[PDB]
Formats: structure tokens, sequence, C-alpha cells
């Protein structure tokens, strides 16, 4: 217990090789094969976490493990339909799950809010999250479109590698329409990098993953516009709309 | 100074020209004889340069193709991105750092307007310009003869 | 038999390049002759 | 089911006994050595731990009336000697020898000449000459003119009032011979010429390759009447542009190291310079101005007089009959390169060998038209 | 003993002194999260209704060629080395890969289109390649992939080469010199909605050398697609779910 | 078949070389020399066990000279006089003494490792005869590569300077990369295999080199042979290409036909190029000077096809009633890979009736099914 005191030096593990020796690439540069200690977990280590090394042994020791929305359905005016219904899409399904189970079914992942803009969707979204205090994530669709290729896709595969990891969590997206449009063929370069775009998205939920995730909540400005192979049930079941004057 | 225009209107000889005529000294570097491997091998450079002639004063400074280090903001965090463009950010700092009591007086010279950084071009730094151009058919006589 | 350090550092920069991109709107001509002009 | 039995299991047999060898040689490998002095090792430990340690250079920067240094990694040291001479011998700029435990001076020694442009230099004589050539004969003169007549009959271009010119360009179509009339002249040099490679000036180091620009030089006016070959400069001597992306952005920085070094303020003497292409338009203007190209030429397509002459070369080492006139070769290979008629005069040689002949024909050849080139109605 | 050691492998040194002790294993390649599955699906064979002579074919070529290969010595014929299987969407093709995981006694790898693509000139060609290793070492091996890197019937322009280089060393793999003589054990699935868009070139024998049609179903077909999907509902008594395919029939799956 | 007696022959032979060696090994090895007792007792006695490695800029007579080396700085070091020291030059790699540094020995290549890959170590068993469908298209270049190897004096009694690398183009499905398998069986020479997108890597200027070092082990490794294959990856057509990535692309290209002919002569080594359109790509890599020669594949006719199956299927029994000679009558648009293709699902759908041997219904069963996916080629019918 001595040596797993002070003065100890960070890493990163890797990965194991045996019951009792594992390796590190350390912040100090290099790589260095490193024997586990006993006395010690092992359930907790195999990704990429964080570590503490004995300095000149380069010995392992111990481990170490480590926006805020204020809005609430009273904050907001009235709307109180339209608000029903997003209740029962993602109120329901991350704090009660019994209800969907019982009953023969699978719940519905993620839904769209369309209508005319400056009406509150996003704000409901966010008083959403406030209630079910789940993580939340918010992004805008014209981010996803990038001018070096393949800079896009890695961007709607990286949220999800961590809206899985503080799950449960959700997404919103204040433009879909952008980038969605039903298109009868590209004869250009670029816009068939949008459909790339796409059927990453649209695989990754129907794929295999988790189900904590309600990510998608899609907003608009219209709804005539979309792909029916996004709306293939399963991928989106709820269609919400808004007043407009 | 500066010294803009195209190839051909007599830039780099003016140059050989009003390092003669005056009686005072002169100095040369080409732009990419500043960029080197190094992560501190550039900016040690210049700052000596002009250190040097405000010694030695009064001076002359003389910058040939300063199309190379004085295109834009190439935003990055890679290595090869920043040491380049951080040269450019002394040489500001140095023309910013001197008054125009003590003697020296740069200029430079490209082939290009059309593709490097304004800020060089601020009120103050590099303010009186000579648009060279080419040559009417009167002058065509003076050359050849 | 030998006491100094070496400290193997990166001071030398160094950079990759490819700078692969997509669009290239360069320049299309439709009126290449303006094609009867009227 | 009679016999397969057998071969499933003694063809999987032959694996196990083959690898089987592999487990009963063992391995062998050797780097170096020397058969009769093989005694080499007694001055050897006596030569080690003695006076000749091992130093780690570096190269001073000013002599304070002591000797700051610079390591070749950024590390700044200010210093003294033991028995080496301090005041005299030493000045400022050369390579050096320090200690590796406290950095004393010890040793001078010369300024760096990289390898890689030793390894650029030519010092065997390749064996091609202007006879050689497809009877191009205008287009060398324009060449030669450049290169050899400054450097062997200034005599001329002096006294009347010239200032030759230092500098080519060649530019035509492939197949043509742009390299070939340029390897031939090193054959005439009378001085010393470069095979500039390319590859090595667009290292993955920012400011390396126009270090090695530079550094080509260097060496050149150095030596007396030294000229250069590139080619495929559309590498290199590329157009510029900005974009944030610009990825290009690297080897724009290497040709100024060039343009610049061309034409200002004359490291130049003597040395003269040639290039070559076959994308003439692209390549910026500035590696095409006079004073860095003060000439250029256009080796066009050949013509029928010219085309034969082509044959007259590639055909002697040959068996052929005597009799077959080539003012029907020429007039039926329309315009075309030197090259393709060297494929044809080889190719109707191995139409004879698909049939076990031992001298050509006059038909052959023909044959070999239709298979090179490779019926119209309209014309006739 | 300094002889079986398979080369580029990977091995420890000692300190101060730089002698070996250990050997380790040639893994630890950069792409294996998405490049492979260490936890299987759950899905199953009786899970999917609807249509079962299509699995014929499937169960045809991969299993047999793997469970036992002798036969085809005896009927003198090269075994096969790849599928394709086209259709509409919602017909449930992309749910077969899944099922067919926990079915197979060997692994499984899987790979949406575009993560192949990393936006550099060969870090995609790099990347397939350092997928079929990663497949023979672990031999054998299924690969499974929604496919349109190869879209586009080989157009000639700019930017739509930076793909095109990430198709042309897969086919390649598919039919090499070493390929043709290594991939025997390696084997591949790819899926679509579309086939009158891509190369002829995939679409050959050699490289998929049977393809499966997955058409929308029946009235009598859909179901039994119903009865599993209702197989945990309560399903009071008076149902006659053979009439609600009729009454609308699903023109999907 | 009954083939087996000219096969145990040879490994009996495989197992008297086992005898023998181990024999030859086992005490009648005769170890006594200076070597095995001074030589090797020495060299180990001062070379410590690690021997770092490096290069060096220069050098000096007399034991003296310098290294540069990634991990350390520079160095003046000495020489210990066994290393064949008018050997060395600049460029070079080295072997250093690790507790001081010391130039002891030097390596012959350490080239790099990929190229190590891309050699021939196994042979593929296809050969000629595997296939019969052709009998030009395989001479016109097996007389380019096959023969100087063989019979040379047939091209210097005529006395030309022959031909070295060709190119093998045309539609799919009709076994171009097939066809260099076959020759390579059979070559006695070395080979490489290769793909164009291989050889472009994401840093800028380590192609460029790479492309200069296998034209190199080759021309050292005389005599040899290159195969690229679907080589329009890197050389198809170069434009002008405002941007940073399609250039390095570029210098890949203009470097290749550097080596393949410019200044320098290559030596002996004769490339095989492939791909599936040409017009569409290959500017002036495809012309004489680099590749004498350019063949045409295409989907074959009538005559050939009875050549095709006919070695697909000298191993099924099929003896009963199919009459192949009006199977397969017009064009019917379709390859020699189409043909391996209906053998196959022809050979086991009998198999599932639990038949083995095979009649007609069990081949046209399989012909209506791959004919059946052809795209409507007479989708216009507008040319009656
Ligand atoms: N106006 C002029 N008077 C005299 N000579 C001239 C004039 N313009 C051009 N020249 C001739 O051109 C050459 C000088 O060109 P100059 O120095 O302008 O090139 P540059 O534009 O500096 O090239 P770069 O811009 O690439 O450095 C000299 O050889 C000179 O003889
Ligand atoms: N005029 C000629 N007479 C004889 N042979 C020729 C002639 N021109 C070209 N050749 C043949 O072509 C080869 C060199 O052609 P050339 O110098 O045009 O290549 P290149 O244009 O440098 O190639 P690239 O355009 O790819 O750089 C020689 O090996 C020679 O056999
Ligand atoms: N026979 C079936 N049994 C069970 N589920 C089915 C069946 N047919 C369709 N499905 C349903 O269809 C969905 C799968 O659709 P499918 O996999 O065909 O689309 P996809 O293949 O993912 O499309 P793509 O691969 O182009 O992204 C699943 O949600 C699944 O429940
Ligand atoms: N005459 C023939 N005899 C036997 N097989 C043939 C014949 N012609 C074609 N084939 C078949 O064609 C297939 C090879 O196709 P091929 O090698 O032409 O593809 P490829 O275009 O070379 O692929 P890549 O473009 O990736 O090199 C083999 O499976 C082979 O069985
Ligand atoms: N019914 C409502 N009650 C309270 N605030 C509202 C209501 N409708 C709109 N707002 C106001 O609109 C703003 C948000 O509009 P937003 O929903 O972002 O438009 P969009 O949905 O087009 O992004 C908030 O500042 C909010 O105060």
């Amino acid at each position: 217990k001595r040596i797993q005191s002070v003065p100890l030096v960070i890493g990163q593990f890797l990965e194991p090789i045996d019951q009792n020796t594992g390796i590190v690439s350390s912040t100090t540069g290099m790589s260095y094969v490193v024997r586990i200690l006993s006395t010690l977990d092992r359930e907790l280590l195999k990704p990429s976490m964080s570590v503490a090394l004995h300095r000149h042994s380069n010995a392992l020791v111990d481990i170490l493990p480590p926006e805020k929305p204020d809005v609430t359905y009273a904050d907001v005016g009235g709307l109180d339909m339209q608000k029903q219904e997003i209740r029962e899409a993602v109120e329901l399904p991350l704090v009660q799950a019994d209800l969907y189970e019982q009953i023969g079914i699978d719940p519905p992942r993620g839904v769209l809010l369309y209508g005319p803009p400056g009406t509150g969707k996003t704000m409901l979204v966010k008083a959403v999250a406030n209630s079910t205090k789940a993580a939340f994530i918010r992004v805008n669709g014209s981010e996803f479109v990038h001018k070096y290729l393949g800079e896009g896709p890695r961007m709607v595969r990286d949220v999800f590698r961590l809206a899985r990891e503080n799950a449960p969590s959700i997404i919103f997206i204040d433009e879909v329409d952008s980038i969605a449009t039903k298109r009868f063929d590209a004869q250009t370069g670029s816009d068939r990098e949008v459909q790339r775009i796409l059927i990453e998205l649209l695989t990754q939920m129907d794929g295999f993953d988790q189900s904590t995730n309600v990510k998608v909540i899609m907003a608009t400005n219209r709804a005539d516009t979309l792909d029916p192979a996004l709306l293939r049930p399963g991928r989106l079941d709820r269609k919400i709309e808004f007043p407009s004057l | 100074a500066l010294m803009y225009g195209p190839p051909g209107t007599g830039k780099t000889l003016l140059a050989r020209a009003c390092a003669a005529q005056t009686n005072a000294t002169f100095l040369k570097l080409a732009a990419p004889q500043l960029v080197q491997m190094y992560i501190g091998e550039g900016a040690k450079l210049v700052r000596d340069a002009f250190a040097l002639a405000k010694e030695k004063a009064p001076t002359i400074i003389f910058i040939d193709e300063l199309d190379a280090i004085g295109t834009k903001r190439f935003d990055s965090e890679k290595s090869g991105d920043r040491e380049v463009q951080r040269t450019m950010l002394e040489l500001l700092n140095q023309l910013d750092g001197f008054s125009s009591d003590d003697r020296v007086k740069v200029l430079a010279a490209t082939n290009r307007v059309d593709v490097l950084d304004p800020a060089l071009l601020r009120s103050g730094r590099l303010d009186r310009k000579i648009e060279f151009p080419l040559p009417s058919e009167d002058s065509r006589a003076q050359i050849l003869q | 038999g030998g006491k100094h350090t070496f400290n193997n550092e990166n001071v030398s920069a160094r950079l990759g390049g490819a700078s692969i991109a997509v669009q290239a709107p360069a320049q299309p001509p439709p009126y290449s002759h303006h094609h009867h002009h009227h | 089911a009679p016999y397969a039995a057998k071969l499933k299991q003694t063809e999987n047999d032959l694996k196990d006994i083959e690898a089987r060898i592999k487990e009963k040689a063992g391995v062998k490998e050797s780097d170096t050595g020397l058969a009769p002095s093989h005694l080499w090792d007694i001055m050897g430990d006596r030569q080690r731990l003695g006076e000749e340690h091992p130093l780690q250079v570096a190269r001073c920067t000013k002599i304070i009336k002591k000797y700051v240094i610079n390591l070749k990694q950024i590390a700044k040291f200010v210093v003294g000697l033991g028995e080496r001479v301090s005041p005299t011998d030493i000045e400022e700029g050369m390579r050096v020898g320090v200690d590796r435990s406290k950095y004393n001076i010890e040793l001078p020694l010369p300024p760096r000449i990289d390898p890689s442009v030793t390894m650029m230099t030519v010092e065997e004589k390749p064996d091609v000459t202007y006879s050689d050539v497809g009877g191009c004969k205008d287009q060398i003169e324009k060449l030669r003119e450049v290169v050899e007549l400054p450097l062997l009959s200034p005599e001329r271009f002096a006294t009347l009032g010239i200032d030759p010119p230092k500098g080519i360009l060649l530019y035509g179509p492939p197949g043509t011979g742009k390299t070939l009339c340029a390897r031939a002249v090193a054959n005439r040099t009378d001085a010393t010429f470069i095979r500039v490679i390319g590859s090595e000036l667009v290292q993955k180091y920012v400011g390396e390759g126009a270090r090695m620009v530079r550094e080509l030089f260097e060496m050149a006016r150095t030596k007396k009447a030294c000229i250069i070959f590139f080619d495929e400069i559309d590498a290199v001597g590329g157009a510029r542009f900005d974009d944030g992306a610009g990825g290009d952005n690297e080897v724009q920085r290497t040709m100024l190291e060039l343009i610049t070094q061309l034409d200002g303020f004359d490291p130049r003497g003597n040395i003269k310079v040639m290039f070559a292409t076959n994308r003439p338009n692209t390549l910026d203007p500035a590696l095409l101005r006079p004073g860095r190209i003060d000439r250029k030429v256009e080796f066009s397509l050949p013509d029928l007089e010219g085309r034969a002459n082509i044959f007259r070369i590639h055909s002697k080492s040959m068996s052929v009959e005597r009799g077959i006139r080539w003012e029907l070769i020429s007039r039926l290979c329309p315009n075309s390169t030197g090259a393709e008629l060297r494929s044809v005069c080889t190719e109707a040689g191995m139409f004879a060998i698909r049939a076990r002949r031992k001298v050509a024909t006059e038909k052959d050849f023909l044959k070999a038209v239709d298979k090179v080139i490779s019926r119209y109605m309209q014309y006739n | 003993n300094v002889k079986d050691l398979k080369a580029s492998q990977r091995v420890c040194l000692r300190s101060d002194s730089y002698m070996l002790h250990k050997v380790l294993e040639n893994k630890a390649d950069p792409l294996v999260s998405l490049m492979m599955v260490e936890k299987v699906p759950d899905s199953t064979y009786d899970m999917v209704g609807g249509l079962t002579k299509q699995i014929k074919e499937i169960k045809e070529v991969i299993e047999l060629p793997v469970k036992h290969p002798e036969l085809f010595e005896s009927l003198g014929i090269a075994q096969p080395k790849g599928v394709i299987l086209y259709g509409p969407p919602g017909t449930g093709k992309t749910l077969l890969a899944r099922a067919v995981a926990h079915h197979t006694d060997c692994k499984f790898i899987r790979v949406s289109g575009a993560e192949l693509v990393q936006k550099y000139i060969g870090e995609g060609s790099r990347m397939v390649r350092e997928l079929f290793v990663m497949a023979r070492e672990h031999a054998p091996s299924i690969i499974f992939m929604d496919e349109i890197d190869s879209i586009g019937s080989t157009r000639v322009e700019g930017s739509g080469g930076g793909d095109s280089e990430v198709q042309r060393t897969m086919l390649e793999l598919l039919n090499q010199l070493d390929g043709f003589e290594t991939s025997k054990n390696i084997k591949i699935i790819m899926a679509t909605n579309r086939l009158d868009i891509l190369d002829p070139a995939l679409l050959r024998p050699g490289r998929i050398d049977r393809k499966i049609e997955f058409p929308p179903p029946s009235v009598a077909a859909r179901a039994e697609i119903l009865r599993i999907h209702s197989r945990k509902m309560n399903l009071t008594r008076g149902i006659n779910l053979r009439k609600v395919a009729e009454k609308m029939n699903g023109c999907s799956g | 078949r009954c083939k087996l007696k000219l096969l145990r022959m040879e490994r009996i032979k495989d197992h008297l070389l086992l005898e023998e060696e181990f024999v030859s090994n086992s005490e009648i090895l005769k170890p006594f020399e200076k070597k095995q007792e001074e030589e090797k007792k020495q060299l180990e006695e001062i070379r410590g066990n690690p021997l770092s490695i490096g290069t060096l800029e220069e050098i000096i007579d007399d034991d003296h000279a310098i290294v540069t080396s990634p991990t350390m700085p520079d160095y003046y070091v000495s020489i210990l006089s066994f290393v064949d020291k008018e050997l060395l030059e600049p460029g070079c790699s080295v072997l250093l003494h690790h507790k001081t540094m010391s130039i002891v020995g030097v390596l012959q290549d350490d080239a790099d490792p990929m190229v190590s890959v891309m050699k021939m170590d196994k042979s593929p068993t296809e050969s000629y005869s595997d296939i019969g469908g052709l009998e030009s298209q395989i001479q016109e270049i097996k007389e380019s590569v096959e023969l100087p190897l063989t019979h040379p004096e047939l091209y210097e009694e005529m006395g030309i300077k022959p031909p070295k690398g060709v190119i093998l183009y045309g539609a799919p499905g009709t076994g171009k990369t097939l066809l260099a398998k076959a020759v390579a069986n059979q070559t006695s020479a070395t080979f490489l295999r290769i793909v164009g997108s291989e050889l472009i890597q994401k840093y800028l200027g380590d192609g460029p080199r790479l492309c200069r070092q296998i034209f190199k082990v080759a021309g050292e490794n005389a005599p040899s042979i290159v195969f690229i294959d679907e080589i329009d990856a890197i050389g198809t057509k170069r434009y002008d290409s405002n941007s940073g990535g399609e250039r390095e692309i570029q210098r890949t290209m203009l470097e290749l036909l550097n080596q393949l002919d410019g200044f320098d002569d290559r030596g002996d080594v004769k490339v095989i190029m492939a791909t599936n359109k040409i017009e569409t790509l290959d500017p002036a890599l495809i012309r004489p000077g680099r590749i004498d020669r350019k063949i045409l594949f295409e989907n074959p006719d009538l005559s050939t096809k009875k050549k095709i199956l006919g070695i697909h299927t000298s191993k099924m029994n099929l003896s009963e009633d199919v009459n192949l000679e009006t199977l397969v009558t017009t064009k019917d648009d379709l390859s020699g890979a189409d043909i391996q293709a209906m053998c196959t699902e022809a050979g086991l759908l009998a198999l599932r009736e639990r038949r083995m041997q095979v009649t007609a219904e069990d081949f046209k069963q399989a012909k209506e099914r791959v004919m059946k996916n052809k795209v409507e080629e007479n989708l216009e019918g507008l040319y009656l």
C-alpha cells in the first residue's frame, strides 16, 4: 500500500495480455509493458481508461475515474396537446419501461417536430430534459455537411459514440430539411456525399445499438419534403405539428 | 513600401539600384530563407535581423517573394501550419515595435496581391504602394536602346 | 560507462497532406457562343 | 472411394514434411567481414578507450573575447577547450567536435555536404550522341547554342556584344525525344552535369526541400561551368492558388527557393539550366520568364524526310533484305513519334520469330503498322 | 527459438539489455470496434418468417464449404466465395445478417458503408487491407456490407475517385493472385437497395457467385410476420389475422 | 485417377532428404576451425548485445566518420577496420556499438518491409491448361516474357532490342488477373504482385520514393517481372487540379514514368499492367518506350467456349445426355466467368436432389438464372 502513495505518474491503458500483465502507452510518449498488481479490480480497464503508475518501475498501481437547461412546462406558454404527445414518446420510455414490455411491443424511436419557426420547438425539448434529467445534445444540420470528403460522416458517428456513453441521452436537431430532401438522382460529386451522410444516420438507429437513446428529434419548417425511406416505421413514427397563425 | 505587379516590370532590378545610389547599408532575404524545420528556428532569425538593423543603422530591408508567408490564416493545430505563420506574427510585432525616428526603411515585392494577408497592408506597416504596370509603347523604345 | 541522457524530443515539425476536397465548381460556360445570340 | 483415401492425407503430409525441413537446417546471414586481414582485433580495443572518444557535433555562432554553440537539436551552450587551439585555428561557422559529458570543444571539421546532392551528380557518361537522335536537326541547334558554345567559344558572343542566354526549356508531346537529346549532351559536356531527382524536393518536413535547392547551387558555383537537367517540373513548378486546405501549400514554398535563386542579386555565374515537360501551360509564368528561361523549344512531330532517318538508326543492328523502300513506310506511318517508329522497326522483326524465318521482309513491316497504328470508303 | 517467429509480430524487450522474453499477438490493429463483433446479436431464424427458400441458398453457399467441404472434391467443382442480396427496404435483409451470426460457429464482421472513408488519399485503401488480414488469422470468417462506395459505374472525373481508389483495391482482394489463391475460407455477404447503379464488376460471378431477390410478400405470406411480432402481445381470442393482411397489403414487410 | 506412383516417389525422397541433413549435421559436421573457435568468439566480445542502427552523412579516411539518426544527434566516430572499409558510402546503414558509438559493420540492403512482402514465396497452382480459351493473347505476350529467359538467340540473331512491358485490358470476367498467375508459375524469375492504390500514402513524399524502391530491388535482383493491376487507381489522366491531394497522386504517376524510361535506364524489368477501361484513362504511360504492345481481351466467341467449360467440367460425371455443342449457341453476352458459376450451381442443384451425376435439366435450370440478371442491353429495339 506504500507505493500506491505519491508521486505517481499517469498513463493510459490499452489492452491485456495475461491475468496479471497489461500494457500502457503513457503520456510521456513511449509504450511499456507492465504488470498489474492484485488487490485490484479487472472489470473496468479494457478500454482506453485512465490510470496511475509508479514512476521508476513504470509499474501500475491503481485506477482513477472522474448544457444545464433551466426551463419547465409552466415556464413555457400553453401548447397543451403537443406537449402531451412527446411526454408519451420521450418521457415514459426513460423512466418507465414495463409499460412497453408487458404489452408485447417495443418503444417507438424518435420523432420530428414540423411547423413554422419561432414556435417553441427547441425550448420544449429542453424542458423535456429538465424533468427527466437525462443528458442533452444540441446540434445543427448544417454542421454535418463539410467540404473535406468524409469529414461529415465522421461527425454523425462520433456523437453517437458518446451519446451512448452519457446515456440515457437524447438529441435535438434544429434543422434537418437542409440535408434531407428527396432527389431523383445525383449528377454531381458533392451532393452524392449528402447521401453518404444520411445513409449512415439512417443506419445507426436501425442497425444494432443500445436502446436508452431516443436520440432523434428532427426539427424543420415543413414535412412534405423528406424521404419516406426515412419515414420507414421504426425510424420515425410520431409526426408533430404546431400552430402557424 | 511594396511593389506589386506582374513578372517583368523591374522589381528586383530596382532594389539592385537603390542599394547602390544611397550611401547606406542594405539587406536581403528571400522569404523561404526564413522558414525552417525546427520549431524555434525562424522566429529567432527574424528578431535578429530587425534588431541587427536597429544596430548598424540606418538600414534597408528587402523581401523578395512575400507571397510565401503572407498568404492568409491557414487555420490548424499541426506543426507545419503553425511554425510558418508564427513567423509572420513576429514580423508584424517587429514592424509595430519601432518608430519613424530610428532610420530603417523596409520594402518588399511580389507577383501577387489577390493572395496575401491584409494585416500587412494595415495603415502604418506597409502603406505606400507601387502599381508597377506593364510598359507603355514609348517606354518600349527606351528599354531596347 | 555512460552517464549522459538523450531526451529524444519532437523539436522537428511535421505534416500530413491529403487535403482532399469535393466540389470544384470552377467555370461552367453554357453560353460558349450564346447559341444564336438572340 | 478406391484410392482417394490415400491422396487426401498423403498430400496433406508433404507440408508437414516440407516445413519439417525448416526445422532442420537453421538460419544463416552475414553483414560484412574480410578473409586475409582476419586478425584485425589487436588494434581495435587499444584504439577504443584511448584518446579517440566520440564527439557530438554543433556549430558555433560567436567567439566572445566563451565560444557559444548551438546543437543540432535546440540546446545552446557556452564552453571552453582542452588541448585544441582556442584563438587561432577556429573561427565562426564550422562544424566542430564536442564531448559527450561536459561539452568542451576539441576539433573542427568542414561544412556540411549533404549526401543526396552527391547522389544527384553524375560521374559515368552515357553513350548516345546527336548522330543517334532521330533527325530533329534544327531543334538541337537551338539547344547546344545555349549550352556549349558559351563554354567553348565565348570569344564570339562576347566580342560582338551579346550576353548569351543561360536557360532553356523543352516541350513537346511524348515519344518525341526530349530526354534523349538531354542525356546526349552529357556525353559532349566538357563540364559537369546534374540529374536532379525530383523526388527529393518534397520531403515531409517543412522548409526542408528548399534547403536542398539552395545547396544544389552552392556546390554548383563552387564548381566551374555546371549545368543542370530537371525533368517533369510540372510536379514542382505547378501553378499557385489560395485555399484554406491548399495541401500543395508546401511545394510552393520549395520552388520559391528556386526562382529567387535563379534571378536575384546574381549568385549565378556560368551555370545553365535545362527543363522538360508535357504540360507547358499549367506551370507558373515566373518559371517561363526570360532571365529564367531565355529560350524554349517545341519538339513538334517529325516530317516524312526526317521520319526516315529514324529508321536508319534503329535498323542497323538488324538482319534485313536489301531492297525495301522506306518511302512507303514513312508515307504509311502518319503523324507519329520517334518511339512509335522504334516499336515498328522492332515488331517487323518479331513476326519473323513467330514463324521461325531468319531474315525479315517488306510486308512484315507493313503487317506491323496495322498492328501498331490500327476500312474507310468515304475518301476514295 | 528464432525460426518459428512469424515475422512482423509483436514482442517484448528488456530495459537496459534489450533482450526478448515474451511474445504477443498480431492484433491491436486500429480498426477493430466496428470491424468485428465480440458479442453476438440476438435474433434467429424463427424470429424471421415469410421466406425460407432464400435461406436455403445462403446455407448452401456459406455453411457447406465450411461444415464439411470434402464433398466438393467428390463433386469436382470450386467452392463459392460470396453472394449479394437486393430488394427494396423494409423487407428484412439487414435483419438476416444480424440473425445469421447466432447460428454460424464462425465469426462475423460488419461494415456499414461510409466507415471505410477516412478523408486522406490512401487512408481508405490501407483500411480495407487492414480488414482482410484480420480475417485470415481469425479464419474462417464472414463479412457483411452495405455498399455504396462501389456506387457509380466508374464515372470519370476529379474527387469521386478518392472512394474509387477505396473500391478498386477490394476487387483485387476477391480475385487477386493471392486472393484467388488465398480467399478460400474467407467469405462475403453484401446488401443494397438497388443494383441498377453499381459496377458490372462486383456483379460478376467470381466475386459474388449468386444473388438474391427479396420481394415484398403475399397476403398469406404476411400472416406469419405478425404472429412473430405478436408472440409477446396478448392476442384476445376472436382474431383472424389472415384478414388484416388482406384489409391492407403491407406493401413492405 | 491412378497418379499415385508418380507421387509416392517424392515424399520418400522428402524423407531420405530428411534422413540426410540431421545426419549431415549430427557429428559428421567437423567443427574445429578458427572461425567457430576464434572468429565468432571475439566479435560478441566487443560487439555488445544491442547494436543500434543509423546512417552516415560523410566520411573521412583513417577510421573517422559521422552519423545521423532519429533518436540521437550526430556524432564524430571511429571505425574498427573489419567492415570492408572501401565498401560503404553515403546514405548507407550501419551497426553501432551501444555503450560508445563506433561503426562496426554494415548491412546489405535493409530496404523496407512492404517490398519484402509483395514478393512471391509460394507459387499459385494455376497454369496453362488450366485455361484453354484462347491461342493468341497468351502468345502475344509470352514471347515478350517467357522466351528471353529460354530462347534469346532468336532475339540476337535477328539482332534487335526486345520489348519490356505490356498491358492487358478488356471487358471483365475474361481472365486478366488469371493470365498473370499462369505465367508466374513457369517463369524461373522473381515476381511482384501489386495494385496501383497500394502505392499512395497520406504523407507528402512517401510514394515517389517507394516507387523508386521497387524499381531498385527488382533491378538488382534481375531478371524480374512486375504486375500492376487496376492501375487506373493512380495513373488515369492529369488535370490542373487546384487542390492538394490530387497532386500527390500525380507525383507518383510522374515518378513512375521516369523510372520506366528516362535519363538512366532501368535494366531488365518487364512490367505487366492491367485495366478495365483505357479510353477513360492512361495518357502517356501507354506508349512505346514503356509498354511496347497492348492486348485486347473481349467476351468470347462460340468456339472458345467449347474449350472453356470442357476443362471446368473434366471432372464432373455428367455422362448422360448433355450435348454441350448446342448449349451455348450464340454470343449470349457471357464471359468465361459466367461459366464457372453455372458449372457450380448446376453441380449442387443436383446435390440438393441428392443425386451426384448430372443431366441437362440441372444445367438449363442454372443458365436461366444467370442470364436473368442481365440488364436489357436491347432495351432500345429501335433499329430494325
Ligand atoms: N523597366 C525596366 N527597365 C530595365 N530593365 C527591365 C525593365 N523591366 C524588365 N527589365 C529586365 O527584366 C529583368 C528584371 O525583371 P524583374 O526584376 O522585374 O523580374 P521580377 O518581376 O522581379 O521577377 P519576380 O517578380 O519573379 O522576382 C532584367 O533582366 C531587366 O533587364
Ligand atoms: N527522335 C528520336 N529518335 C530516336 N528515338 C526516339 C526519338 N524520340 C524518342 N525516341 C525514343 O523515345 C524514348 C524517349 O522519348 P522522350 O525523350 O520523348 O521521352 P519523354 O518525352 O521524356 O517521356 P515523358 O514525356 O514521359 O517524360 C527513347 O528511349 C527513344 O527510344
Ligand atoms: N420477416 C421479418 N421478420 C421480422 N422482422 C421483419 C421481417 N421483415 C421485415 N422486418 C422488419 O424490417 C426491419 C428491417 O428492415 P431491413 O433490414 O430490410 O432494412 P435494411 O436492410 O436495414 O435496409 P438497408 O440495409 O438498406 O439499411 C426490422 O425492423 C424488422 O423488424
Ligand atoms: N479461358 C478461361 N478458362 C478458365 N477460366 C476463365 C477463362 N476466361 C475467364 N475465366 C475466368 O475468369 C475469372 C477471372 O476473371 P479476371 O481475372 O479476368 O478478373 P479481373 O478483371 O482480372 O479482376 P481484376 O480486374 O481485379 O484484376 C476466373 O475465375 C476464371 O475462372
Ligand atoms: N408558447 C410559447 N411560450 C413561451 N415562449 C415562446 C412560445 N413560443 C415561442 N416562444 C419563444 O420563442 C423562442 C424560441 O423559438 P424557437 O422554438 O427557437 O424557434 P424554432 O423552433 O424555429 O427554433 C423562445 O425565446 C421563446 O421564449
